[PDB]
């Protein structure tokens, strides 16, 4: 039962640096052969370095080696890997991997970061309430997400109580390189009058909090 | 060996075995891991050291290793197997983790599910910073290949449509959103607007109208 | 585990409660092995040699990542330390990575070799002798390959079968039964469908053997390390 945990979201201009972290939860990640694999969009796995604690080093895959650091620092007790000279192909989930053992399969994992590289500027959303219209059966309500750069936008409702019938969909990227979602809620059409609705939506990539409450059409 | 040969797709019948590949110059003189992975989910390993099984992996799961393949084999197959296949190997002659580039493990036998569709005309607020967004969302449908088509009145609508790819869910079923970007006035000068989804043969029309 | 260098002995435990690594630290050298986040140094010479066998899990191959080093000071070797660990017997073995450059000391090329050196629990009293045996027997990136052995006293015979490697297949043959300097109970044969092997008998009553077999393919002789036990 232990659990690594990532650094988190991440945004960089080409050319710039990026710094991910990973620790465990019922654990350590000291002394372990921790390792760096990265999953591009439309890719899979791809293996970028790792820690080896007898050599006391690290090694680092032939793509990049010259701009990659993987190290650790038991006083933050914490894993890094550090990745300079950005580029757009370097756009990817990071996941760190923990193993016993250098050439021991990683039996555990973190959770992956999203880093997206791009020199186009970040963007935080205009949200918007879409009041409930019942029309598709219960009522349905939501927070449209519209037009932000770039992925990921996290989204709750009523600072997280209400999760039971909300689906948030997959973003677009549309044409103009902006990011649209939806997230809406299927609720039961008769509490609409004594009930209220709350859209949480965290844009990280921009530090944007939006809080939207979503009330019935007046008419 | 160093290089791994996955196919990148496989499709298995439910209950009956699934076989996955894993290519490799002499790979038996290597020892892979396999790992499944879900959608979006870090990867979980399956099978280590050849034929090895971990603590919590169904013994469905089994893997060999001979000559030049390795292979995962999965036998009475679930709609819950359906999940991306990597095979793994450390490569001493490069000091090299190497991946293989994954099988896509499709079940079939899994019934069509049609999708649910809601539309939403844009938002008052929306009307008050100059814009207009008509939004439809396509849930919990199956196979995974929907039409979305805009009328404005009966006119076909292309300009200003942004639909997104279907993505699949966790239940194995698919989601998608269309969005059409207007002009308020554009918005207002039409009796409705309409999006029509098309699955399988089937369509489903929802309609709204500025008089709201 | 890391136990198995981090903690004591609680009698309470799995198996062979402990092994000795005297046969895998080069003379006036080290040994370091690692695992699990943790890490133990192991002085040639010393008294404090042993691992605690007790920690890991019997029946299944553990392993250590390794270094050997001697005397600033030099790098004699790398890979991984693999035990297999019964009840009362424990065969160990080296995979080498990576060795000493024989030009540039101070520099490791890469070259992989397998070599048993250990062996190591309770051995049976070749007098105290009153069955037959089914195991595991792995060579380098090779460790699902399957042991039977069987013999009986009386006859004080030798023959078993190795199958299930992924490089060839063994045959144990024509083997007697013999005690060699420590009183010990130690079977000793040839090897064909390709060289020679050698057993050991452990346990209170020879419940369980652990030993190692070499194949003579071309020029390269390939060591393998076997054990089983009876049921």
């Amino acid at each position: 039962e232990v659990q690594l945990v990532q650094s988190g979201a991440e945004v960089k201009k080409p050319g710039s640096s990026v710094k991910v972290s990973c620790k465990a939860s019922g654990g350590t990640v000291i002394d372990y052969p921790i390792t760096w694999v990265r999953q591009a969009p439309g890719q899979g796995l791809e293996w970028v370095g790792g820690f080896v604690p007898l050599f006391r080093t690290s090694n680092y895959g032939q793509k990049f080696q010259g701009r990659v650091t993987i190290t650790a620092d038991k006083s933050t007790s914490t894993a890094s890997m550090e990745l300079n000279s950005l580029t757009s192909e370097d756009t990817a989930i990071y996941y760190c991997a923990r193993g016993d053992t250098a050439m021991g399969p990683f039996d555990y994992w973190g959770q992956g970061t999203l880093v997206t590289v791009s020199s186009a500027s970040t963007k935080g959303p205009s949200v918007f309430p879409l009041a409930p219209s019942s029309k598709s059966g219960t009522a349905a309500l939501g927070c449209l997400v519209k037009d932000y750069f770039p992925e990921p936008v996290t989204v709750s409702w009523n600072s997280g109580a209400l999760t039971s019938g909300v689906h948030t969909f997959p973003a677009v990227l549309q044409s103009s390189g902006l990011y649209s979602l939806s997230s809406v809620v299927t609720v039961p059409s008769s509490s609409l009058g004594t009930q209220t609705y709350i859209c949480n939506v965290n844009h990280k990539p921009s530090n944007t909090k939006v809080d939207k409450r979503v009330e019935p059409k007046s008419c | 060996s160093y290089v791994l040969t996955q196919p990148p797709s496989l499709s298995v019948a439910p209950g009956k075995t699934a076989t996955l590949t894993c290519g490799g110059n002499n790979i038996a003189g290597k020892t892979v891991h396999w790992y499944q992975q879900r959608p979006g989910q870090a990867p979980v390993l399956v099978i280590s050291y050849d034929s090895d099984r971990p603590s919590g992996i169904p013994e469905r799961f089994s893997g060999s290793n001979s000559a030049n393949t390795a292979t995962l084999t999965i036998s009475r197959v679930e709609a819950g197997d359906e999940a991306d296949y990597y095979c793994q190997v450390w490569d001493r002659n490069s000091d090299h983790w190497v991946f293989g580039g994954g099988t896509k493990l499709t079940v079939l036998g899994q019934p069509k599910a049609a999708p649910s569709v809601t539309l939403f005309p844009p938002s008052s607020e929306e009307l008050q910073a100059n814009k207009a967004t008509l939004v439809c969302l396509i849930s919990d449908f199956y196979p995974g290949a929907v039409t979305v088509a805009w009328k404005a009145d009966s006119s076909p609508v292309k300009a200003g449509v942004e639909t997104t790819t279907p993505s699949k869910q966790s239940n194995n079923k698919y989601a998608a959103s269309s969005y059409l970007s207007l002009t308020p006035e554009q918005w207002k000068s039409h009796r409705s607007y309409s999006c029509q989804v098309t699955h399988e043969g089937s369509t489903v029309e929802k309609t709204v109208a500025p008089t709201e | 585990l890391a136990d198995a260098l981090t903690a004591p002995l609680d009698h309470k435990d799995k198996g062979l409660k402990s092994l000795t690594l005297e046969d895998s630290i080069p003379q006036n050298g080290t040994l370091t092995l690692s695992a699990q986040g943790a890490e133990k140094t192991f002085k040639a010479g010393d008294k404090d040699n042993s691992l605690n066998t007790g920690k890991l899990k019997n029946d299944k191959i553990s392993r250590f990542d390794f270094v050997q080093k001697i005397e600033q000071t030099i790098t004699l070797a790398s890979g991984e330390f693999q035990i297999y660990k019964q009840n009362h017997s424990a065969v160990v073995a080296l995979q080498i990575e990576k060795i000493n450059n024989p030009d540039k000391t101070d520099s490791l090329i890469n070259q992989r070799s397998f070599l048993v050196s250990g062996l190591g629990g309770e051995h049976t009293a070749f007098n105290q002798l009153p069955a037959e045996y089914h195991g595991k027997a792995f060579s380098s990136d090779d460790p699902n390959g399957r042991l039977h052995y069987s013999i009986d006293f009386t006859k004080k015979q030798g023959y078993g079968r190795i199958e299930h490697l992924k490089t060839l297949e063994v045959e144990l043959a024509a083997a007697e039964l013999k005690a060699d300097e420590k009183s010990h109970a130690v079977i000793l044969g040839d090897t064909r469908y390709k060289g020679t092997y050698h057993l050991a008998l452990f346990g209170d009553r020879a419940q369980e053997i652990a030993g190692s077999a070499t194949v003579k393919i071309g020029e390269k002789v390939h060591e393998i390390g076997i054990a089983g036990k009876q049921k």
